[PDB]
RNA sequence: GAGCUAGCCCUGGCCAGGGUGAAGCUGGGGUGAGACCCAGUGGAGGCCCGAACCGGUGGGGGAUGCAAACCCCUCGGAUGA
RNA sequence: GAAUGCCGGCAUGAGUAACGAUAAAGAGGGUGAGAAUCCCUCUCGCCGUAAGCCCAAGGGUUCCUACGCAAUGGUCGUCAGCGUAGGGUUAGGCGGGACCUAAGGUGAAGCCGAAAGGCGUAGCCGAAGGGCAGCCGGUUAAUAUUCCGGCCCUUCCCGCAGGUGCGAUGGGGGGACGCUCUAGGCUAGGGGGACCGGAGCCAUGGACGAGCCCGGCCAGAAGCGCAGGGUGGGAGGUAGGCAAAUCCGCCUCCCAACAAGCUCUGCGUGGUGGGGAAGCCCGGGUGACAACCCCCCGAAGCCAGGGAGCCAAGAAAAGCCUCUAAGCACAACCUGCGGGAACCCGUACCGCAAACCGACACAGGUGGGCGGGUGCAAGAGCACUCAGGCGCGCGGGAGAACCCUCGCCAAGGAACUCUGCAAGUUGGCCCCGUAACUUCGGGAGAAGGGGUGCUCCCUGGGGUGAUGAGCCCCGGGGAGCCGCAGUGAACAGGCUCUGGCGACUGUUUACCAAAAACACAGCUCUCUGCGAACUCGUAAGAGGAGGUAUAGGGAGCGACGCUUGCCCGGUGCCGGAAGGUCAAGGGGAGGGGUGCAAGCCCCGAACCGAAGCCCCGGUGAACGGCGGCCGUAACUAUAACGGUCCUAAGGUAGCGAAAUUCCUUGUCGGGUAAGUUCCGACCUGCACGAAAAGCGUAACGACCGGAGCGCUGUCUCGGCGAGGGACCCGGUGAAAUUGAACUGGCCGUGAAGAUGCGGCCUACCCGUGGCAGGACGAAAAGACCCCGUGGAGCUUUACUGCAGCC
RNA sequence: CGAUGUCGGCUCGUCGCAUCCUGGGGCUGAAGAAGGUCCCAAGGGUUGGGCUGUUCGCCCAUUAAAGCGGCACGCGAGCUG
RNA sequence: UGGGAGAGGGUGGUGGAAUUCCCGGAGUAGCGGUGAAAUGCGCAGAUACCGGGAGGAACGCCGAUGGCGAAGGCAGCCACCUGGUCCACCCGUGACGCUGAGGCGCGAAAGCGUGGGGAGCAAACCGGAUUAGAUACCCGGGUAGUCCACGCCCUAAACG
RNA sequence: CCGAGGGUAGGGCCCGUGACUGGGGCGAAGUCGUAACAAGGUAGCUGUACCGGAAGGUGCGGCUGGAU
């Protein structure tokens, strides 16, 4: 049957992407926290 | 003269449709239509604020002239009468001797080819617009401004009309379509005659799909829901109201008056509505 | 977090084939004029049968499954909410 | 040493289940250390509205080639979507961008909010919508509308020529639109040919034939032809299109009109360039100077912005054309021609799947296009087949029980069972025929029946063409032939009678309920005069609605028919400028603290003083409620009638043992041999009743009762047969569970149901196929139940607050 | 209560005897035949239907008879639901 | 052909009297109602009086023992559209007539459907009386309906 | 071929019968009231409509076959 993950590149970048995060107080705290934790990726990878 | 159907389906049994007799032109004036943005009853927050809306036929908004004192003394010819999906009344296309073209609400009895005119001197004739003060007492009238230069507000639905009952200072006394007696300022414009298409109320929709074409989505009763949804919700089996009948938001809904108490226009309402 | 699901908005797309035969129109009949009757034409409809498509009625299988909802047979809708 | 402890390691179950669709395999030849599993050939089977082909998404080198097989592959492996290396994706025209705008997002102006932030016109962003110039063939191991070949085309720059009042983000036109049905003419695609081209073939009894088999085109600029779309021309006035306007709109006049002309597409033709089969020989070569022609069928595609009808009344903006404004008319723009210029990103491969989403090479899920032929009435249905693609990554045997899916069955035919659950029957098409009832549509495919193949003969009408022949479509009559059987295979209703419920088509508990539930047209009450009510928001702002009482919100009822009675004392709501009560505040009689005193400071009675409540009324399709005892008629029984108590008023019509009836299988009648169910009645209705509607109702229903006919393996009552498993052999090899175990019956005992204690009995050691009585067998720290001064959802005239409203 | 699945049915039995039948008896208000009552006896047997979920029971047609109880109201790692 | 009388019919208009309600004024202790009363209304200011407004329905006098129509039935006034009827003249047609089963149309009230309207009146219904009772007669309220438009129903002591 | 008739299925009319139910006629001395006949004590009758144990009552319009 139809499962929950139905990948869509534009959806991904526009929902979790670097620019969506920067535009919003909570999204900037996400970036701040993932930088402090030392993550190799601050934001999900999508081809674009 | 609503049209019946033969019972060749269960729904056609009761369905009636408007006769569309007065209609003389079946596509609208391209320079006078604009897109009508459907809302679904959602506001600028995206939240439903008027339940059960959406999914109706696409429509174009026809720009209507609810001022008419725009063009005092300039006569126009009634070029066509057309179907307007955005309102119950039909509309009339006016060709002004100006060359300017405009839509007005089509009063009852208005004929293609006749001439209408607006202004303090206009003859008392069906389709002409004058300030209320110059219209003789007793005249049945429609598309009435409520404050000078603010636009026709009252008596616009199919078949409605207001009747001029008397004068008092700068004001005239109108019997609105609801039966309320109200003072309306004398400089307020109005159009002689009643709104047309008076059979509109005798239309039987006939089936549930017809409501859906108009953007009416199914309305669900309070007594059909649960207590988390509605004062009438819950209960084992069917249940009577079990409390004073209430809206979903909990206010009483059989009798409870709702006009604001200290509203300034109370000084201008003579008598509240009837029947 | 509405890439699942629920509603709505914008813009596109899809619905083999067959059946029934509304109004209207035409002619004929009818009458003072009519209503109306008959025939032809016509092609309406949350109309009928049935694939795609959307479903999920009954039974059987499966039950450390092919599958954390599947399979077979049967069955509902299929121009419409 | 225990925490169903934590982390790791290793056991048991066990060589056990399983190895993932029952579309299917056999052999020969090769390679290699090794071959059911890789390569090649022949035979066989499966898909073929796909299990074939092309896009899009998503994936991201999986593509091609060489060299490999430790691991990955449910076995094997020499193979591979795997390991290593090298190679591979070529664009002005295809898609996106340097173009447009849609929802929506964002947002100079502006508005709002403790902060963060929320809005917001224009503007900007935003596409699978608008718009815009490339077709056919060849080539690579791997890309191609991209390279090459042929023939075409677009924009930008500059120049020459000719023409023009040139010029815009501004004005206007246009772009520009729905649903169903549909005409003419075409093309795609397909069928046939006794005609044209072709390697060959004559078998096994016959055929050297008007035999068999194979093929018989594709693209193309100008010009021309056919078929269509778009479109009036002139003049005068002009105050409207937020400046101007010769444009557009409006009025008038003349002319033109089912045309024509101008214009633009589609199709045909077309210089020219391509392609080209079987067979045979080794992807190639030949065939081949290949031929490339005629007839028929024919789109849902094209001409297109076509026509008609209908109501529910069907985006925007740019490109483009026209108008003028500043400006400039040495310019600038239009047309023709020439040379130059033309950027960025994608392009491999998978793509109904072993490369995407499901932890797996997972029987599930995934949008668009093409989807051939024959027959079956049609068709994308069904059977077989083309092109193309596959045999589903464990096999070999055996022919037990038992299971699954399947076939048949003597006599009987629902006796089965909660239930005809299941499975039979019926089954398409043509014709005959068809009941109660009905809202006149329907019920209806009612029911029930007859026909259905093949051959010869005669004959009717239509399409194409020519009116004819040929091809093709729909038939009508007569005479025959064969079989058990002619929709001969496959796909394809069992029917009727009568109740309950819901009018109906719809909707629902994704994943145990599809229903009588929800919705529904329709009915009623109620609020709302517009900066509406109401809803979201602290607000600004939104929705309501660019609507205006024939409208909008709320509530109940639920098509339709006939109807919807009595009670306003309580609660609600509505009305009521009196009266009563009532907060802050006003007032300050009269007190008090302090000071020498002026004074300062404090308490404070009457009185005035809102909504709310009290009080007076109204109101039921507002919340709701609609009696008890006793007596009475000339047989009896029973009470039309009376008495009395109580109430705000005492349940009317209609219905009733009911989806409601406890006693209950009430009683009677029907149906049956027999009927706790069913249907019809009766009425002492435990405990119906009138919009939480009452009683009916044609049609409708995968709803739930009851009966009958048809037919059956449901059953008496089982038997046989098929295949996939089970079983045996080779390969790979799990699981929950498990204190340890050397783990028998009885009668007792024991914490009350003992392999483990007592007494007796019985019993050589160890497995394999089976069955499930026990191990109070496994699983999940019982969902019931209680307990905890545990939790959470819900309610209200519980308490106390808060939003909101007054 | 860190779970002993709970009615009825189906299937499969097995046991007790306070015996429904069949076999053997005594008494009888036992003429015969047919009964009644009690004693011994558990070897075998103890039907098919209509109604209801039913156990039970009532009814139809038979019969030698249409027995009553236990086995976790025997039996869901055997089935039904 | 020339004339006449008439509430004959249909449409559109329109006038005054009265009732009811509303607003303003003035005024106070009852009004109403009956056989008599009570319910009811009234100091929250009624009744009675004056001015203003809204709305529906019916047309006083003329009016008669009258007129018109086939009947049902028709009454302020105006205009339009339309039927019947009588008289005079003695002009035209030349028996073209009478009746009439079926058919068709009209048809008071009440009632029905769909809209609207609603002052007065008033089935049902509620209350006050009366009465043995009083589901009546009398009194106070009051919903259909009475009115309009269209469509039905088709009855009558539709009688002379 | 036709064909008596037999079978299958579905219709039409008539008769008989049926739990129960509807009203009707009739029957020496039942119960309730008193609607009509006199102005019958509310003149009666009437078509229709609604209501009531019953006769009846009331609304609307009509008749005199009404009295004074
Ligand atoms: C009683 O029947 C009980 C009910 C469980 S589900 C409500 N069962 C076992 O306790
Ligand atoms: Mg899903
Ligand atoms: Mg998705
Ligand atoms: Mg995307
Ligand atoms: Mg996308
Ligand atoms: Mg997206
Ligand atoms: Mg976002
Ligand atoms: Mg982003
Ligand atoms: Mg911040
Ligand atoms: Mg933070
Ligand atoms: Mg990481
Ligand atoms: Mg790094
Ligand atoms: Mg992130
Ligand atoms: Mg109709
Ligand atoms: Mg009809
Ligand atoms: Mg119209
Ligand atoms: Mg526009
Ligand atoms: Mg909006
Ligand atoms: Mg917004
Ligand atoms: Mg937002
Ligand atoms: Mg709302
Ligand atoms: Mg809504
Ligand atoms: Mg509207
Ligand atoms: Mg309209
Ligand atoms: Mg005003
Ligand atoms: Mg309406
Ligand atoms: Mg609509
Ligand atoms: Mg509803
Ligand atoms: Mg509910
Ligand atoms: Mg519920
Ligand atoms: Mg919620
Ligand atoms: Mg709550
Ligand atoms: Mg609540
Ligand atoms: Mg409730
Ligand atoms: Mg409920
Ligand atoms: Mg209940
Ligand atoms: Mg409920
Ligand atoms: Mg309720
Ligand atoms: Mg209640
Ligand atoms: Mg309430
Ligand atoms: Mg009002
Ligand atoms: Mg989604
Ligand atoms: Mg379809
Ligand atoms: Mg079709
Ligand atoms: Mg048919
Ligand atoms: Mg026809
Ligand atoms: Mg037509
Ligand atoms: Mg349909
Ligand atoms: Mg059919
Ligand atoms: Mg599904
Ligand atoms: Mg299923
Ligand atoms: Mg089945
Ligand atoms: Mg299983
Ligand atoms: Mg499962
Ligand atoms: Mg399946
Ligand atoms: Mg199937
Ligand atoms: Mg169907
Ligand atoms: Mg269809
Ligand atoms: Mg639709
Ligand atoms: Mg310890
Ligand atoms: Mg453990
Ligand atoms: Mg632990
Ligand atoms: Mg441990
Ligand atoms: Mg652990
Ligand atoms: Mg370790
Ligand atoms: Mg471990
Ligand atoms: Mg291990
Ligand atoms: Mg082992
Ligand atoms: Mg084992
Ligand atoms: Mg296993
Ligand atoms: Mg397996
Ligand atoms: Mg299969
Ligand atoms: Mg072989
Ligand atoms: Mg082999
Ligand atoms: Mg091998
Ligand atoms: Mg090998
Ligand atoms: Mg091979
Ligand atoms: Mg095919
Ligand atoms: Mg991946
Ligand atoms: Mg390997
Ligand atoms: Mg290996
Ligand atoms: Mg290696
Ligand atoms: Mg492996
Ligand atoms: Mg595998
Ligand atoms: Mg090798
Ligand atoms: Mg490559
Ligand atoms: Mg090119
Ligand atoms: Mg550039
Ligand atoms: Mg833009
Ligand atoms: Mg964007
Ligand atoms: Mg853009
Ligand atoms: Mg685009
Ligand atoms: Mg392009
Ligand atoms: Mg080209
Ligand atoms: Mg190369
Ligand atoms: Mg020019
Ligand atoms: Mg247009
Ligand atoms: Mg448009
Ligand atoms: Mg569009
Ligand atoms: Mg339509
Ligand atoms: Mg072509
Ligand atoms: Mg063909
Ligand atoms: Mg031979
Ligand atoms: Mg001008
Ligand atoms: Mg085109
Ligand atoms: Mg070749
Ligand atoms: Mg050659
Ligand atoms: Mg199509
Ligand atoms: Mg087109
Ligand atoms: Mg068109
Ligand atoms: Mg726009
Ligand atoms: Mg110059
Ligand atoms: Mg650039
Ligand atoms: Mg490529
Ligand atoms: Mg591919
Ligand atoms: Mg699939
Ligand atoms: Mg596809
Ligand atoms: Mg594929
Ligand atoms: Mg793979
Ligand atoms: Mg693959
Ligand atoms: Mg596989
Ligand atoms: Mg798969
Ligand atoms: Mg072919
Ligand atoms: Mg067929
Ligand atoms: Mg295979
Ligand atoms: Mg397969
Ligand atoms: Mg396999
Ligand atoms: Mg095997
Ligand atoms: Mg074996
Ligand atoms: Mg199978
Ligand atoms: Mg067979
Ligand atoms: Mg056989
Ligand atoms: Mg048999
Ligand atoms: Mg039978
Ligand atoms: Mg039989
Ligand atoms: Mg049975
Ligand atoms: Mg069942
Ligand atoms: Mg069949
Ligand atoms: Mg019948
Ligand atoms: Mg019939
Ligand atoms: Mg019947
Ligand atoms: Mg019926
Ligand atoms: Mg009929
Ligand atoms: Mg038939
Ligand atoms: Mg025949
Ligand atoms: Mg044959
Ligand atoms: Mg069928
Ligand atoms: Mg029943
Ligand atoms: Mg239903
Ligand atoms: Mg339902
Ligand atoms: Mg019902
Ligand atoms: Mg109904
Ligand atoms: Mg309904
Ligand atoms: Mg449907
Ligand atoms: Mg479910
Ligand atoms: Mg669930
Ligand atoms: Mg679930
Ligand atoms: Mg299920
Ligand atoms: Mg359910
Ligand atoms: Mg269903
Ligand atoms: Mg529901
Ligand atoms: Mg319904
Ligand atoms: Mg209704
Ligand atoms: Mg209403
Ligand atoms: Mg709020
Ligand atoms: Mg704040
Ligand atoms: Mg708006
Ligand atoms: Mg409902
Ligand atoms: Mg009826
Ligand atoms: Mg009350
Ligand atoms: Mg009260
Ligand atoms: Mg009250
Ligand atoms: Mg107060
Ligand atoms: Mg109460
Ligand atoms: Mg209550
Ligand atoms: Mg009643
Ligand atoms: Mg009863
Ligand atoms: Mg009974
Ligand atoms: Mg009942
Ligand atoms: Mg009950
Ligand atoms: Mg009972
Ligand atoms: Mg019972
Ligand atoms: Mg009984
Ligand atoms: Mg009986
Ligand atoms: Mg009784
Ligand atoms: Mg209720
Ligand atoms: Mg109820
Ligand atoms: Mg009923
Ligand atoms: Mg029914
Ligand atoms: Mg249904
Ligand atoms: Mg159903
Ligand atoms: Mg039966
Ligand atoms: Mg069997
Ligand atoms: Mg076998
Ligand atoms: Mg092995
Ligand atoms: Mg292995
Ligand atoms: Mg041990
Ligand atoms: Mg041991
Ligand atoms: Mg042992
Ligand atoms: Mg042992
Ligand atoms: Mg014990
Ligand atoms: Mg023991
Ligand atoms: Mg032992
Ligand atoms: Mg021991
Ligand atoms: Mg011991
Ligand atoms: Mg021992
Ligand atoms: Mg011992
Ligand atoms: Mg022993
Ligand atoms: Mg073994
Ligand atoms: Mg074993
Ligand atoms: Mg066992
Ligand atoms: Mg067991
Ligand atoms: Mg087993
Ligand atoms: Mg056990
Ligand atoms: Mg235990
Ligand atoms: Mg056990
Ligand atoms: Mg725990
Ligand atoms: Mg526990
Ligand atoms: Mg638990
Ligand atoms: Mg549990
Ligand atoms: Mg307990
Ligand atoms: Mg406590
Ligand atoms: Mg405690
Ligand atoms: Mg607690
Ligand atoms: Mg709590
Ligand atoms: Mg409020
Ligand atoms: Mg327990
Ligand atoms: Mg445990
Ligand atoms: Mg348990
Ligand atoms: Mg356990
Ligand atoms: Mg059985
Ligand atoms: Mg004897
Ligand atoms: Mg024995
Ligand atoms: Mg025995
Ligand atoms: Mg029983
Ligand atoms: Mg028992
Ligand atoms: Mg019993
Ligand atoms: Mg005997
Ligand atoms: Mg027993
Ligand atoms: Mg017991
Ligand atoms: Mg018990
Ligand atoms: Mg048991
Ligand atoms: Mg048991
Ligand atoms: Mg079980
Ligand atoms: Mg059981
Ligand atoms: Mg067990
Ligand atoms: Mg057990
Ligand atoms: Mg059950
Ligand atoms: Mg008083
Ligand atoms: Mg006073
Ligand atoms: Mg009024
Ligand atoms: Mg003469
Ligand atoms: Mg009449
Ligand atoms: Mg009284
Ligand atoms: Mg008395
Ligand atoms: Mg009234
Ligand atoms: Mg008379
Ligand atoms: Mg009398
Ligand atoms: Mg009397
Ligand atoms: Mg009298
Ligand atoms: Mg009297
Ligand atoms: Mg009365």
């Amino acid at each position: 049957m139809k499962r929950t993950w139905q990948p869509n590149r534009r959806k991904r970048a526009k929902t979790h992407g670097f620019r969506a995060r920067m535009r919003t107080p909570g999204g900037r705290k996400v970036l701040k926290r993932r930088r402090q934790k030392g993550r190799w990726r601050l934001t999900p990878a999508v081809r674009k | 003269a609503v049209k019946k159907f033969k019972p060749y389906t269960p729904s056609r049994r009761f369905m009636t449709v408007a006769d569309f007799s007065e209609i003389t032109k079946t596509e609208p004036e391209k320079s006078l239509v604009k897109p009508l943005k459907k809302t679904g009853g959602r506001n600028n927050q995206g939240r439903i604020t008027v339940r059960f809306r959406g999914g109706g036929h696409k429509r174009l908004y026809r720009i209507i002239d609810f001022k008419r004192w725009d063009k005092v003394g300039i006569p126009a010819k009634v070029a066509a009468i057309e179907y307007d999906p955005n309102r119950s009344a039909r509309i009339a296309l006016l060709h002004y001797v100006d060359g300017e073209k405009r839509y007005i609400i089509a009063p009852d009895g208005l004929q293609v080819g006749q001439q209408v005119v607006a202004g303090p001197d206009a003859p008392i004739q069906v389709g002409n617009a004058l300030p209320l003060r110059f219209i003789p007492v007793g005249t049945v009238v429609h598309a009435v401004e409520l404050e000078p230069k603010k636009g026709a507000k009252l008596a616009r639905a199919a078949g409605t009309s207001a009747q001029i009952q008397g004068r008092e200072g700068d004001y005239v006394i109108l019997r609105l379509p609801s039966g309320e007696l109200r003072k309306v300022h004398g400089e307020c414009y109005a159009t002689v005659g009643a709104v047309g298409n008076a059979d509109h109320k005798n239309i039987v929709l006939g089936k549930a799909g017809r409501s859906r074409w108009l953007g009416r989505r199914p309305h669900v009763r309070g007594a059909a829901m649960n207590p988390v949804d509605h004062p009438h919700g819950g209960g084992e089996g069917r249940a009577p109201r079990g409390r004073p009948p209430a809206s979903p938001w909990g206010w009483q809904t059989k009798g409870l008056k709702t006009r604001k108490r200290r509203k300034p226009s109370s000084r201008f309402i003579i008598a509240r509505r009837k029947k």
